[PDB]
């Protein structure tokens, strides 16, 4: 259930490892993935919604599907975008 | 009387024969030598425009080092290295630790060309060229020798290159790639036309001016004298590259130029780039890290390739892009990751600093200043635990350095990303990753440190496990240069 | 927080405090840190292979080759100050023999032989040259290198010698073909096959310790005793003070070379096994430096004593090395 | 092989032979080589307890100037004579007028004793000496010339000695009288023992650690670099003595050293003593003069003296008495009568100069701080006029310095006069007097500058005129080094 | 106010920016300064009386001594540079002969001329120094004075290279009486007392012009081709090669000393009447010299035709300078 | 009539030469002394009387006696002190 993504931050310089679960939701990703970005080299933006694309093809995730169902590839590269949805 | 250079200086590299007790192939196996089908005879066109017989090497050279040891000696009892600005600590720290092992590792880069190049010209010349190495890796030992007792960041000269500290495996990935693992025509082109005449050279000339200008008159003359050799060497891959050329193989020799060209410039901005527009305090700052580039790098590639019939690489206009960004992502990195490296990196983002780099970079207040705002406001704040990790970031797959670009209201961070035999590789530019396509087999398997994190090779698994992986512990591990002084300017 | 220490780290706990030679020479190859993979790449690349054969699986064996050190303890720097003194004597001898019309007292036999027997030396020189330049890139420490490194530097500096005394030669006897005859009689002339062969074969031996016997236990003794020791003594009984005298000064550098090899050879006999090791690799080569000896000497003047003479000084040197 | 210094080193001084052709007095004319009765034979054993012989000299020698000339060449863009304290300016200014062209007359004090001693190992290391001293005044006349174009005063590095200035008239009446009119035996025991050995070789090591102190490590390498050639000649007087009281001289060999030290010890005392308590900036000084003088020149006498088998002088009493001073008197001399010295003296009476003034010399507020009371009241109340004079200063006959001493609550100054063959002598301490009296026709017709004014030579006789004849200009006359900063403290 | 220059005042105008040589060696004496009273003392000292007559009052004249320039522009810091050069020739010269046993293969009747003609010139090298250290303590400009300086420290060169040889030569022949005997031979030998004769008369010449002339430009090149040239021919004939090398590198400085005494002696041809003030002091040394050649080379093999040789080339020196 | 004396002014640090006349009296001597120091480097006494004093041997001379008649040596050194007298 641990599984490896690399997140690319919206409005951050650097990619970094985020360990997150197969269960977890994207909604969940963000979240680990902010963790590592918001309030140390991005500002939080409260009135947006973070959302999950697959870096390679730009293919956007709904925020309640899981790790599981998305078919990544370990340490595949997600972006990590602010969005109104 | 004494003949005249001119006169008998052929009749030393006259030392081509025939073998017939071995073959010739057995004598230069082609993975050592690199002749490339290339025959003994168009070889020997081999011409070096800076000729040096060796009386003249032991007398110029003998007197090299008797004023820089003695420059050194006179100034070692004033104690400069204790009152220095701690960004010049820092920077000779870095220098020191990147790169005196690496210098006595290009000995065996010459030798290479000494044994194994089919030009007897290229022989000699390497020999000379060993001698200069086998000078500076030692020269650059006994320098930083004299303050180990003021830290142990200095025993890093010594022993940065035999750890697995990051910046460490950076350097080793690209010098092995350019000069330990390639056949001698090869390492003439990589190293001394690519990486020495191409950029070390000037580095080294601008290094030299800065330590003068921050008042260390020690290491400005130990960076100056060592540059003075830098052409004797340097000057070998030039007419290998017109041989290359003249001879049907320019895509050949193209293409060993537009690797190292690329693989240069990677390592150059990650540790020099931060160096001139972060570290050398503001109102010694002669020019801009992208104006140094300009002025004294690009454009000296440029006829350089034009003289010998070569292109532009295809990569010359991100390339160009690139001196707006990538030394700035590579410091961000190095101060945010500031505990795994050996020396203490200077944040330069006070109110004056950043003027400095909005004029230098227009738009970097609005781009990278958005980071060092948040970085900024929590130390302000005392909250100095958000300025540090707690994970690992990506690392290219071919530079082995963090893959890093534009943040804040232009946001512009790319994976280039490749699955290659079931593997996904990470790569931070369009050129690293091509450096590895065209050549796989060269790369496939070896792991950087994020790879070996995730495999279970680095146990504990965890920030610590991963510090001790790297050989580092308190007191060498790096932390801001000034001691977050800068910080009072905001409060 | 790790204290600052007063030596380098890997030198710490000497007792005595490290020289200057210690400080700038030791445990510097990083390639033998990971012997599966010495270099920062693919571990099946062609020069990963080739280190892990010819320097690691060598059977030449020590637990810590890093300990050696050169008896002479040069670095770059002495290097330098030593054979700058030096060729300020052999500069000099050249000027004033010079000055002197040397050259021209020579006899027109003499000179005959010098284009045979002396100037085609610039090629087994140049082979040396790059006979221990290989010894540096592939022995398994940087003491060991190093030594390489200044004999290398050395050899260089005996072709230099040749090709400036060729010159000099062709200047005054413009006739006999110095400078242009010597790669024909280097390739055809039955007085220089037992060294080519020699030499061409032994710059094929890849394996850092068979290198460095071929080069430096076997070769070298035959080389010197011959082109110095033999035709220095000739050169000084024919009239030619120079080569009597410059051969001299070269072999001040082939004992240099030799003290560092007996060390080297000492350190090894510290481990069961290694005698034998350099032994059968020494009876492998020995009998081609026999031809070399008995091919060049024999055609010399008084031939047959003069291979009887660089048969055993040759021999003697490996034998008070305890082989 | 080599031999040994020692199994040859012998026959290199076995050079005396009984000379046939011309007499042994017409070969040695007793007013060059002062053989004073004693025998030839009785000079070899002359032993000088430094050897050398010539390989080793210029193999020694070579590597000196490598080392300096180097250490200058690598400084000398950084410019620090730019930013040096003023004081620091003025001590270089001064040395190198004072000494430049007294150390290349002595060379010829050493030719003297080369060619006209009768014990040969003087003859050799005389040569030796001969030598030093070439260098000694090269190398002072290479470095201030890097400063030319600073300023004028620069200039008087070459041409004070060729002036009537009233310091450089001092200083050859010193030397002349020391080294240059002098007997082969007389030079070896005034100039190397009294002199050199006496003072010059340890007021050299001061001034090196004073050099770099201040932060010039051009000229701290120089003045270290020429100290170490010092005791290879400043050793021939110890031997000299030694025959002198072995052969009944004891009385003669005693008075050289009694007239040598006291005149050594006046020029010192102007020039020296000033630099140490005045010029020095006050957080540098790490003794006083007379801290300095007992420390490391008067026990160092009293030991040489009692292993010689001679006395403490006749004054030695007086001269300590005059350690508390002295110098005072000549520092506010110079700096009183700033115009007529080529460099700019600094005041040095701040209240914290005054009160390190006070701990090292209690009492001097109470008299030399009396007179800088008067001045520094003018200087506040903007009468600059009454701090220069508007006539000479008595000149001592003997040392050509003012004649000064304790002023202010311990009144204390003396006039020595004597008359003498109808003129009357003015002599500023009684030694100085006694040195006119034991030999008076070696001294008798020549005339102080005071002398000079009042005979009619110096026309206008007025102050401009004494100005001209002296060949002082405005550029090069002095004036308060720090440009009366120090006046601020006081309002 | 004085404006800086730039260079030294007394070089203002030169066109040419001063070399190293003029910015260190020019106009330096301040005795010329006052010639009533050279010393800043009594006018009436036996120093002042002597650089009066010896110095102002010499008949060889000039307006502006301080304008003559060393042909060859040494400083301390080039002559040490050259020097050393020099002397890790020669002194390689001994280590490397003595390695080879050079002195043992003397034969005996050599080893004998070598106790009578070559070491007692401890002594008349030694009275060299002392006659040049005499001209420079009494000539007019400092240019020429440093000329003489180094000059010097060459005669003392020749005294120790002498002095190592004699003991070398004592040690290996230690029945001769190397290193006891010379006094006894300098001092009483005939083939000496031409020499010996020349030189105590020389050394009380004290007018400069005058100790110039007899030191350098006829003792010098009579001891010159006498003891270098012609004993070193006959040394090298003779089988030793040593004294044959080190007698020609001596001969380098000699040719330097004649460089500059031909600059001066055409700086004084400048002025009407030197040449035959010159020409007269020759005139009266000359004879001096002869007697001294063929004392000295009469009593060597050979001796008519080296004594021709010795005398047309000291007069060839002298002769090429307009003499 | 002008005549040079040197001038060792009382609690000055330094004799300096001083011109004055043959005619002029002690009080006058003592006047052009005073010139050089009072005030440059000596402070006023206005309750005091300057005297003149032969440095060699301390003779006093009378305030109104003569240059002229007081037996000087040219350049001869003289004291000049304070007194109530
Ligand atoms: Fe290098
Ligand atoms: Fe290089
Ligand atoms: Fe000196
Ligand atoms: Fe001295």
């Amino acid at each position: 259930a641990t599984f490896p993504i690399m997140s690319n931050f919206e409005r951050d310089f650097v990619i970094q490892l985020v360990p997150v679960d197969t269960e977890d939701t994207m909604d969940q990703v963000a979240e680990k993935c902010a963790y590592h970005s918001i309030n140390r080299r991005v500002h939080p933006q409260p009135e947006k919604i973070l959302r999950v694309r697959r870096h390679e093809d730009g293919t956007l995730f709904p925020r309640g599907m899981i790790v599981s169902d998305a078919g990544l590839r370990p340490t595949e590269t997600l972006d990590i975008i602010f969005m109104d949805n | 009387s004494m003949l005249k250079r001119e006169d008998w200086y052929d009749l030393t590299r006259t030392t081509n024969w025939t073998p017939k007790y071995v073959t010739e192939n057995e004598l230069f196996p082609e993975e050592m030598s690199g002749a490339r089908g290339i025959s003994m005879e168009a070889w020997e066109k081999y011409d070096e425009p800076y000729k040096i017989t060796y009386p003249e090497y032991v007398s110029i050279q003998r007197e090299k080092d008797s004023g820089a040891y003695s420059i050194k000696a006179a100034l070692e009892r004033d104690g400069f290295v204790d009152r220095a600005d701690p960004g010049w600590v820092s920077t000779m720290q870095l220098h020191f630790g990147a790169i005196a092992l690496e210098e006595y590792a290009a000995s065996t880069a010459e030798a290479r060309m000494a044994r194994f190049a089919k030009a007897p010209g290229n022989r000699n010349m390497a020999t000379f060229g060993m001698m200069d190495e086998n000078r500076h890796g030692q020269i650059q030992l006994y320098f930083p020798y004299a303050n180990v007792k003021r830290s142990r960041k200095w025993d890093w000269a010594h022993k940065a290159i035999h750890t697995n500290e990051w910046a460490a495996i950076a350097a080793r990935s690209f010098f092995d790639d350019m000069m330990m693992t390639r056949d001698s025509v090869a390492v003439s082109i990589m190293l001394t036309f690519a990486f020495e005449t191409g950029f070390s050279n000037m580095q080294f000339l601008g290094l030299a001016a800065d330590a003068a200008e921050a008042g260390d008159h020690t290491f400005a003359s130990l960076i100056s004298s060592i540059q003075t050799d830098e052409s004797r060497h340097a000057q070998q891959g030039g007419p290998s590259l017109k041989i290359l050329v003249e001879n049907g193989k320019k895509d050949e020799a193209q293409q060993m130029v537009d690797v190292a060209i690329w693989r240069s410039w990677k390592l150059f901005s990650a540790l020099t780039g931060p160096i001139m527009d972060y570290y050398t305090p503001l109102e010694s700052r002669n020019q801009s890290f992208k104006e140094f580039m300009l002025e004294w790098i690009v454009a000296q590639f440029e006829r350089q390739l034009l003289d010998l019939g070569l292109d532009k690489p295809w990569y010359w206009d991100q390339f160009m892009q690139d001196l707006d960004e990538t030394h700035h992502g590579m410091h961000l990195g190095v101060w945010y990751w500031r505990p795994t490296v050996w020396w203490d990196p200077a944040a330069g983002v006070s109110p004056e600093e950043r003027e400095w780099l909005e004029e230098k970079y227009p738009g970097w207040n609005d781009t990278w200043g958005q980071c060092w705002d948040v970085i900024t406001d929590n130390l302000v704040n005392g909250k100095p635990e958000l300025t540090v990790p707690e994970t690992l970031p990506t690392i290219c797959n071919m530079c082995n350095l963090p893959i890093a670009h534009t943040p804040g209201n232009k946001w512009n961070v790319k994976d280039y990303q490749l699955e290659y035999e079931g593997r996904l590789y990470h790569f931070g530019s369009e050129a690293d990753r091509w450096c590895f396509q065209i050549d796989p087999e060269r790369y496939k398997n070896h792991t950087n440190l994020v790879d070996r994190f995730l495999k279970g090779e680095i146990q504990p698994a965890d920030l610590a496990g991963a510090l001790m992986y790297m050989s580092l512990e308190p007191g060498v591990m790096g932390d801001d240069a000034h001691d977050y002084e800068w910080v009072k300017a905001y409060q | 927080a790790l204290k600052p220490l007063k030596t380098w780290s890997h030198l710490a706990g000497n007792r005595r405090r490290p020289s200057e030679y210690e400080v700038v020479s030791t445990n510097l190859h990083y390639f033998t840190d990971n012997p599966e993979r010495p270099w920062e790449l693919d571990s099946n690349l062609p020069m990963q292979t080739w280190y892990k054969k010819y320097c690691f699986d060598s059977p030449l064996k020590h637990d810590d080759w890093n300990a050696f050190r050169d008896p002479d303890q040069l670095v770059y720097r002495t290097y330098n100050l030593l054979q700058d003194g030096q060729e300020s004597y052999v500069q000099g001898l050249f000027d004033q023999l010079n000055d002197r019309g040397h050259d021209q007292m020579l006899t027109r036999e003499w000179v005959e032989t010098l284009a045979r027997f002396y100037t085609p030396a610039r090629y087994l020189f140049h082979a040396l040259q790059m006979g221990s330049v290989y010894i540096h890139q592939i022995a398994p420490a940087s003491t060991i290198t190093n030594c390489a490194t200044y004999e290398t530097a050395d050899h260089l500096r005996w072709l230099t010698h040749t090709a400036y005394r060729t010159r000099e030669l062709a200047n005054c006897y413009p006739d006999v073909g110095f400078g242009k005859r010597e790669r024909d009689v280097w390739e055809n002339d039955p007085a220089w096959q037992g060294f080519r062969e020699l030499i061409e074969k032994a710059l094929i031996a890849w394996d850092w310790g068979e290198a460095f016997t071929a080069i430096n236990l076997v070769t070298k003794p035959a080389v010197e005793e011959a082109l110095l020791q033999q035709l220095g003594s000739l050169a000084q009984s024919e009239g030619d003070t120079l080569l009597g005298l410059l051969a001299q000064a070269q072999k001040r550098d082939a004992e240099r070379h030799r003290r560092w090899s007996s060390a080297l050879v000492k350190m090894a006999l510290e481990k069961e096994g290694n005698r034998e090791v350099l032994q059968k690799w020494v009876a492998k080569w020995e009998p081609l430096a026999d031809k070399a000896i008995e091919a060049y000497c024999s055609a010399l003047p008084d031939g047959e004593n003069a291979i009887v003479e660089a048969k055993s000084a040759s021999r003697y040197v490996r034998q008070m090395m305890g082989l």
